[PDB]
């Protein structure tokens, strides 16, 4: 490569990453964060524990 | 896909033979692992000396 300071767009180096999945192959393991919330006592209310 | 292990300890004092009693055995370990396994191994301590 070419790559010097006093080159423009399209010759500066840029740092490029790709990132892959795979599509239900087998037993899922990266996801993605769980929300939480405060818990409450004595009040009817609906829970996804 | 999952390996799943269940372990225990128990005291004995009976010479060669399994007690006559009854335990169950809490779960240890899950893996999420996907492996066909069919046949296994032992790993012995052998004193070399
Ligand atoms: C079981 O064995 C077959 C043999 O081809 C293989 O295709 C399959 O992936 C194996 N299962 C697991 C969970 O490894």
């Amino acid at each position: 490569y070419g790559f010097q300071p006093t080159n423009g767009v399209g010759y500066q180096p840029y740092r490029v990453v790709v990132l892959s999945f795979e599509l239900l192959h087998a037993p899922a393991t990266v996801c993605g964060p769980k929300k939480s919330t405060n818990l409450v006592k004595n009040k009817c209310v609906n829970f996804n524990f | 896909g999952y390996f799943k292990i269940y372990s225990k300890h128990t005291p004995i004092n009976l010479v060669r033979d399994l007690p006559q009693g009854f335990s169950a055995l809490e779960p240890l370990v899950d893996l999420p692992i996907g492996i066909n396994i069919t046949r296994f191994q032992t790993l012995l301590a052998l004193h070399r000396s």
